[PDB]
């Protein structure tokens, strides 16, 4: 596919001669058939800047940069329709809420772990 | 025709009569290599010499066409000194 510098990407793989699948990225140069990305590693404590090359067969677009846009549209949308709400931060997952359920609907058993 | 006993008069020769360094034994072309389980010969079938080129991770402008480049001079340094010793 059409590859652009500054393009976020992640590394793909098709033994494998290394470790370095897994390591997101961003492109900062293209050429002919190759393409470079920056990756990040550390020794002990401090972190360090590396550049890194590879062949543009095992590149992928990454997909991290969609949910951000969509919550932008969506805020934008919340906003627009605030003019005919608020609190348009997102919420964490809330705990489950109490409710009755009956036991018509399948009545308990034992289920014996002796296991057999 | 007459007996070709002229040989190749090649600085190799000289320099090996020269120093100790014996002439070396044509071990065999099964060199080894690690992180593939395999011996992969260093030259004679996709050997190492194509395999910086094949590995798809280059961490260090393409450099996979530097390498090329470069054994392609050295193949070009040696067909000079062979037209050198040629003469001789």
């Amino acid at each position: 596919k059409v590859y652009k510098v500054g393009d976020i990407v992640d590394i793909k793989a098709n033994m494998p001669h290394k470790f370095y699948q897994g390591k997101t990225g961003v492109v900062y140069n293209v050429t002919k058939s190759s393409v470079g990305v920056i990756i990040n590693k550390m020794v002990g404590n401090r972190y360090l800047e590396k550049r890194l090359n590879l062949r543009v067969e095992h590149i992928k677009h990454s997909k991290c940069r969609q949910e951000f846009l969509e919550r932008v549209k969506a805020n934008a949308a919340k906003r627009a329709e605030a003019k005919a709400a608020v609190q348009l931060k997102r919420q964490p997952a809330q705990p489950r809420e109490s409710r009755i359920v009956s036991t018509e609907g399948n009545v308990p058993q034992t289920l014996a772990p002796v296991p057999y | 025709k007459p007996l070709p006993k002229a040989k190749a008069m090649t600085k190799w020769e000289k320099f090996a009569a020269k120093k100790g360094i014996k002439p070396k034994e044509r071990a065999g072309k099964m060199i080894y290599d690690e992180a593939s389980g395999e011996w992969v010969p260093k030259w004679g079938y996709k050997g190492a010499n194509k395999k910086l080129d094949d590995q798809w991770l280059v961490e260090v402008i393409d450099p996979r066409t530097l390498n090329r480049a470069e054994r392609k001079r050295l193949v070009k340094k040696n067909e000079k000194q062979q037209r050198r010793n040629m003469k001789n």
